[PDB]
């Protein structure tokens, strides 16, 4: 950070994962602050730059108490990141977890529809 | 205590300061310390001195600044009382303009000192001399404190014997041919009062009657008859028939600094870093970067700012060999 | 200003009496009123305060008088490092100090060294260039010729600077260790054992700079070269000088090397050494009454390299007839042992050191030293001691009283903590071996009486060897219960003794019920005993003690007795009154910061409340402290008598923060709103708005009060309110924003970066 | 050998530099560079016993300016330098002395004081007895030196060795 912030932003991703990690702890303890702290790392994440490298350690600190399931969107956004930085195949490896079903292996089966904006961004 | 060794060093090149510094510096004035404020007012007449007349656009914050704090005590009024010494050495002429906003404030000194620390008008008195043509509109105000020191019983001799050779200073720079003649009156009273100190009245009305000329010779009788009751002599009397350079970078305590043999922890690197960045000023070949040397001692960022430029200014000096090494 | 004055001279005066309890006492009352009552004004005028301090300490400091000195001393030594570093301070203290080494009394002498550590530690701009001064000043004392008192001087400053501030001191190692050796062979002991201690020092320094050096030092070699030196015959030869002198110059250097190479070796030295300080410490108080590891990877090998040449040195200094050079082998050569025993089982290096060291048990000046070396022995080698396993126990059961206790009973004996802590460290070795046989020693350490080695051994061999804990319990509870009732156990004294016993009975573990007859016998009459102490302990014992009866309660919730919870509630009863009533207010701060959680059921009953309730008003502030985090816990248990009484006392603070216009009670009022909304959300919640309105036009005042203590505590109070309240918070929260951003950009304003930072950090996640 | 550093104090425009070097040096230049902060080092012998000196020159003070602290904290010996020349000068060293023993106390420390452009006879304005008196009123040691006498510039600063010497021995 004494050249730019530009070079500090490595850094600062990890001073964000060690906060969230710090939300964490405070999730597990207080099961009220559960939906807030959600919102909060929504924001957080929507206030970060759009890097695959980073965002999958974000949301890999974030799975230990919240599952894709339980922030459906917030992965949605990361698949779209990923279909759009040269990373498709990770894209698809993530939609085929959200949904559970991989209709990659069931081409004349149609799509699910249980959720339907999943189903939108794969 | 460093921006002025840079000041002293430069020489008139200092004026390129001038717009960073004063603004701030005259404000903290306003705002430091009581026991710092006779020091930065030391500080400000000494950087005055050096700027000389490249003064005038800060001249009346200077002057309101030492009118709303030249309070009755006798530290600070000396160290003002110099400011104003070197004011008026520095512009002179101009001086004249501010002179004005300063006079009930000598008067109130002049009338106000209850305390040895009468000394403080000598040195307000020994400003006067410096003041020559400038004091012309102004010495109608100025002569009836004098004129009252003259023979004043309860002021201390010396005090006197400053007086008159303020006065007898001031004869030779203003026209006296005036109305203040008549301050011929009161010394002879201090000629038939303190037999001590004649000699400096009669030097003074000696000055006097040369500034006057023939005005003075009309009215000698009552004169010549004091001088004759006293029997003291004058040759006038018969007349009355008619930058800072560079500096040596210690070469041996300059590559000691970079001694990075027995240094290995962090904390040692650091405390390396720490005393080669102050050494490098305090062996600094330029006169301003080694006058931040002290600061920078106390305050440890000062030295990591200009560590680049010291490493400059020390590197510059060195041979070919001393560099390689 | 005279307050100021006067309270200095009433400090001066104190500091003059010539009894050492009084000087002390005046000591850490000015370090209180310096540290934390002089710090509600700021940095300039502290410098300018430090004129009248420092003329008042030189007042002291320039009678000849050696107690009037020494409180001087005293003075500069609670004040060096308590304040910030800041700059008058520096430059007096250093030459005040400069003056004292010189001097004859070991008592100044250290006092003085530890003085100038201290001012180098205390980390200002100009302890570099000073530690360069004193270091040189020793080094410069050890050139002399012979120098005594400042060849001593220069000894314990170089120990005391080396330890204190280590980074300035590295870069002086090289003269160091060119000069420290001239001081090491000086004929008198203190000056040697000092040399030792300072090289000690220097070599740890060595050693956590050595793994990150470019290239192996050379300095361990040198200092090896130096011991040889030493034992050399020939070299020895220097006239005016003692032998003997030398060979405890070389075996103190070997020593230190091992030491720093057999950091395994030492670690059980350590603790041993702990036991036996705190026995020393006992033992002191009853008087009164009438650290880090590190190997050297360079050192370990050049010993690897030369173990016999320092084995056999030893080993043939081992017949001399003076007491420090035996003292010094029997703390080498178990060091030798536990550094490479390999070499002592092949080598046959046990004989001679074990006959040696199980005939220094009979010489009395090194008995405690023989014990030691048997000790550490044991442990050292844990397969060849067995050959010599009963020529030691039997060395034990001697040492300790006979078996026949009642017949032949002890007129006035101490057994020193060696002993003890050479069980335990034998127990280790060979554990299961030896059961029986410590069964059987068991009995009389018993009949020695309590001592805390004692209590510390038993614990040891408790948890080494399981099977005959119970013993070791059992034994002791019926001791126990012969000095606190005086009465075999069933199923005056010296304070010091009862003191003991609460804290084994309250620490040493027991799964007997019995432990239930003390606690409300040290209800019954140690909590109400006139000894500040016995009190204080009776208290904290009877805190620990019911942890399981609680248990049943909390989690075996099937086994819920009414004996227990009567004897509980009753018991912590007595605990509050005492805690209550008492005028001492160390005892009730004790008593309250002893109930935790545990105790909630029995304190959510209206008759502790009660007595919570008054605690929550109390004089003292910090035991106001625990009192409102007592009752705001409690706020969850008891809601009818807690919650109302809790409003009110935040109708109360609000108010003293809101009108006292003095510094001290508007930090105090903070401090009490923050614990209140940190333990008693639920109260707050509804009553958030007011409270941060408040706590805001305090922040926002015009009039900046001298102390920072009073914005600290608004920004710590405003955090933990944001911490209660989630997004209650939320719409005024940018305010927050705009005034911590304020106050954080510019240093003038008395709020400090620390809680500033806390409490914006706390607004974000919230 | 023994490491000893010396630091030199006084009025401005005195010729404190000029001891210095002329110590240091043998020589005396009138260039008039007002020095911030000079260090000069030399090995010279004094009783048979080698000190090697480290000589601090100060800038001038006044009696308003402040007196640095550095120069309070490592120095094991003072020169305090007047101008025999100026009146100012000498009531500028009482001031400097003063403002040391109070960055001091007033612990004894070794203090010398030194009556500086003595050849300057015709614009003397101090005396040798009142620079006596003051010296054995602060219990210092007097010495007069010029820059032009190399010989007094060895004594003065032989002189403040063997203050300091007598003072370690109490
Ligand atoms: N005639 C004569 N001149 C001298 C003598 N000592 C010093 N001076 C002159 O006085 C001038 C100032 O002396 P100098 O040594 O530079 O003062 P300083 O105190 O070091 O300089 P500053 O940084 O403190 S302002 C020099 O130009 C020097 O030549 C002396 O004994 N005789
Ligand atoms: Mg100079």
């Amino acid at each position: 950070a004494g050249e730019s912030y530009s070079r500090a932003y490595g850094a600062m991703v990890s001073c964000h994962m060690l906060s969230e990690l710090e939300e964490v702890i405070q999730y597990k303890l207080v099961p009220e602050r559960r939906e807030i702290i959600r919102q909060i790392w929504w924001e957080r994440l929507q206030g970060c730059q759009r890097i695959v490298e980073d965002w999958q350690k974000i949301l890999m600190v974030r799975s230990l108490v919240v599952s894709p399931h339980e922030d459906m969107r917030t992965w949605l956004k990361y698949a779209s990141l990923c279909g759009k930085s040269g990373r498709l195949a990770l894209a698809h490896k993530t939609l085929v977890l959200l949904l559970g079903v991989d209709p990659s292996r069931q081409l004349d089966h149609p799509l699910p529809t249980v959720h339907p904006q999943v189903t939108y961004a794969y | 205590q460093a921006i002025t060794f840079i000041f002293k060093s430069l020489g008139l090149k200092c004026v390129q300061f001038l717009p960073q510094v004063m603004p701030t510096f005259l404000n903290v004035i306003r705002v430091c310390d009581g026991a710092i404020r006779e020091f930065l007012f030391q500080q400000l007449g000494m950087l005055v001195s050096f700027v000389k007349s490249h003064i005038r656009p800060y001249m009346d914050e200077i002057v309101t600044l030492m009118r709303e704090f030249w309070v009755m005590n006798t530290s600070i009024q000396s160290t003002i009382i110099l400011l104003i010494e070197q004011i008026v050495v520095a512009l002179g002429g101009e001086f004249k303009l501010y002179l004005p906003q300063l006079i009930p404030h000598m008067l109130r000194v002049f009338m106000h000192d209850n305390s040895p620390g009468r000394i403080v008008s000598i040195k307000l008195l020994a400003a006067i001399q410096l003041f020559g043509a400038n004091l012309d509109d102004y010495l109608h105000l100025l002569l009836p404190p004098i004129v009252k020191l003259f023979d004043a019983p309860e002021a201390p001799l010396p005090s006197r014997k400053a007086a008159l050779e303020t006065v007898d200073r001031l004869t030779e720079s203003l026209d006296f041919t005036d109305y203040a003649s008549r301050i011929i009156h009161p010394i002879v009273r201090t000629l038939d009062q303190s037999p001590e100190l004649r000699s400096t009245a009669m030097d003074t009305l000696s000055s006097l009657v040369f500034q006057l000329g023939k005005k003075y010779q009309i009215f000698i009788p009552m004169v010549n008859k004091v001088l004759v009751r006293h029997r003291i002599n004058h040759q006038r009397y018969d007349v009355l028939i008619c930058p800072m350079k560079k500096l040596h970078v210690s070469t041996i305590n300059l590559q000691k600094a970079w001694g990075a043999a027995r240094r290995v922890s962090k904390d040692d690197w650091l405390e390396w870093l720490r005393r080669l960045s102050l050494e490098l000023l305090k062996d600094s070949s330029s006169p301003s970067l080694r006058s931040c040397w002290a600061l920078a001692q106390a305050y440890n960022p000062m030295a990591r700012d200009l560590f680049n430029a010291a490493f400059v200014s020390c590197w510059s000096e060195l041979n070919e060999d001393q560099q390689d090494e | 200003t005279s307050s100021n004055v006067s309270v200095l001279q009433q400090f001066a005066s104190g500091l003059k009496s010539r009894n050492e309890e009084t000087r002390a006492k005046a000591a850490k009352e000015l370090q209180h009123y310096v540290t934390m009552e002089l710090r509600e004004m700021s940095q300039e005028e502290s410098t300018r305060f430090y004129d009248q301090l420092n003329h008042h300490i030189f007042e002291l400091v320039s009678s000849s008088d050696a107690n009037e000195r020494k409180g001087g001393i005293l003075a500069i030594a609670s004040l060096i490092g308590v304040e910030g570093g800041n700059a008058t301070r520096i430059g007096r203290f250093a030459n005040y100090l400069r003056n004292l080494l010189p001097s004859n009394d070991p008592v100044v002498m250290e006092m003085a060294s530890k003085a100038i550590g201290r001012l180098a530690m205390a980390g200002d701009t100009f302890t570099a260039e000073y530690v360069e001064f004193e270091v040189k000043r020793a080094l410069e004392w050890l050139g002399a010729d012979r120098n005594e008192g400042r060849r001593h001087a220069a000894v314990l400053v170089l120990r005391e600077l080396a330890i204190s501030v280590p980074t300035f001191f590295f870069q002086q190692v090289q003269p160091f260790f060119d000069n420290i050796f001239v001081a090491v062979w000086d004929p008198k002991q203190a000056i040697r054992e000092g040399a030792v201690a300072a090289l000690r020092a220097c070599l740890i320094l060595t050693t956590q700079r050595e793994p990150k050096e470019m290239q192996k030092p050379q300095w361990y070699r040198h200092t090896f070269e130096e011991a040889e030196k030493g034992f050399d015959e020939t070299l020895a030869k220097e006239k005016g000088m003692n032998r003997d002198d030398r060979i405890h110059g070389a075996l103190l250097i070997l020593n230190e090397l091992v030491r720093i190479s057999s950091m395994e070796g030492e670690r059980l030295r350590e603790e041993m050494e702990e036991i036996t300080q705190q026995q020393l410490v006992h033992d002191k108080y009853c008087k009164d009454l009438m650290s880090t590891l590190v190997e050297s990877r360079c050192c370990r090998d050049l010993m690897e390299e030369k173990f016999d040449q320092v084995c056999q040195w030893v080993l043939k200094c081992r017949n001399s007839k003076n007491s420090l050079i035996q003292m010094t082998i029997l703390n080498l050569l178990p060091r030798l042992a536990a550094f490479r025993p390999s070499a002592f089982t092949d080598t046959q290096y046990l004989q001679d050191t074990m006959n040696h060291v199980l005939s220094c048990v009979k010489k009395e000046k090194e008995r405690t030293a023989a014990f030691q070396a048997l000790g550490l022995l044991s442990v050292a080698v844990r397969s060849e001691f067995k050959v010599y396993l009963p020529r030691v126990l039997d060395i034990i059961r001697a040492a300790l009283p006979p078996k026949d206790f009642a017949h032949k009973r002890q007129k006035a004996m101490q057994v020193d903590a060696t002993v003890f802590t050479c069980i335990s460290m034998l127990a280790r070795a060979m554990g299961p071996g030896i059961q029986q046989d410590i069964k059987e020693l068991l009995e009389p350490m018993l009949a020695v009486g309590l001592s805390p080695a004692l209590t510390a051994v038993l614990y040891d061999l408790s948890r080494q060897i399981p099977q005959l804990k119970k013993d070791i319990q059992d034994g002791l509870l019926k001791m126990l219960s012969l000095v606190l009732m005086h009465k075999p156990l069933r199923h005056a004294s010296d304070v010091g003794s009862i003191t003991l016993a609460l804290r084994t009975l309250g620490s040493f573990e027991f799964e007997g019920h019995s432990l239930t007859q003390f606690v409300r016998h040290c209800a019954d009459h140690f909590l109400n005993s006139e000894h500040k102490e016995i009190r204080m302990e009776a208290a904290r014992t009877c805190s620990r003690l019911l942890t399981p009866s609680i248990h049943l309660i909390s989690g075996h919730a099937h086994v819920v007795s009414q004996t227990a919870v009567q004897v509980v509630a009753d018991v912590l009863s007595k605990l509050l009154v005492v805690g209550i009533t008492d005028p001492d207010p160390d005892i009730r701060y004790c008593v309250l910061a002893s109930l935790d959680e545990r105790f909630d059921a029995h304190l959510a009953q209206a008759e502790n409340l009660q007595a919570l309730f008054v605690a929550l008003n109390d004089q003292v502030f910090e035991i106001r402290e625990l009192a409102i985090c007592t009752v705001g816990r409690l706020s969850s248990m008891n809601p009818a008598f807690v919650m109302p009484f809790l409003r009110k006392m935040l109708i109360q603070i609000l108010t003293e923060l809101e009108h006292s216009g003095i510094g001290r009670i508007k930090e105090q009022s903070a401090r009490m709103l923050g614990h209140l909304v940190s333990n008693a959300p639920r109260l707050i919640r509804p009553y958030m708005e007011p409270i941060l309105k408040a706590l805001i036009l305090k922040l926002k005042d015009p009039d900046p009060d001298p102390n920072p203590g009073v914005i600290n505590n608004v920004l710590a109070t405003i955090g933990e309110l944001a911490q209660v309240s989630g997004l209650e918070m939320r719409k005024w929260v940018d305010e927050l924003f705009i005034i911590i951003m304020d106050m954080l950009q510019d240093s003038s304003l008395l709020a400090k970066r620390q809680v500033a930072l806390w409490t914006l950090g706390q607004l974000v996640a919230s | 050998s023994k490491s000893r550093k010396i630091a030199i104090l006084g009025y401005r425009s005195v010729g404190k530099s000029s001891l210095t070097i002329q110590f240091v040096e043998g020589q005396f230049v009138d260039s008039y560079d007002p020095t911030i902060e000079n260090t000069f080092t030399k090995l010279i012998t004094v009783n048979g016993q080698e000190y090697h000196l480290q000589l601090v020159d100060t800038a001038g003070q006044d009696e308003y300016s402040i007196f640095p602290q550095t120069y309070s904290i490592d120095i094991n010996g003072y020169i305090l330098v007047y101008s025999v020349t100026s009146i100012k000068s000498f009531e500028v060293i009482k001031v400097i002395h003063g403002k040391l023993l109070d960055m001091v106390g007033k612990v004894q420390i070794p203090i010398m004081l030194v009556g500086n452009k003595k050849d300057l006879h015709m614009e003397r304005v101090i005396s040798y007895e009142e620079g006596k008196a003051l010296a054995e009123s602060w219990n210092a040691a007097f010495l007069e030196s010029s820059a032009k006498e190399n010989q007094t510039a060895v004594d003065v600063f032989r002189r403040i060795i063997l203050e300091a010497e007598k003072m370690d021995g109490a």
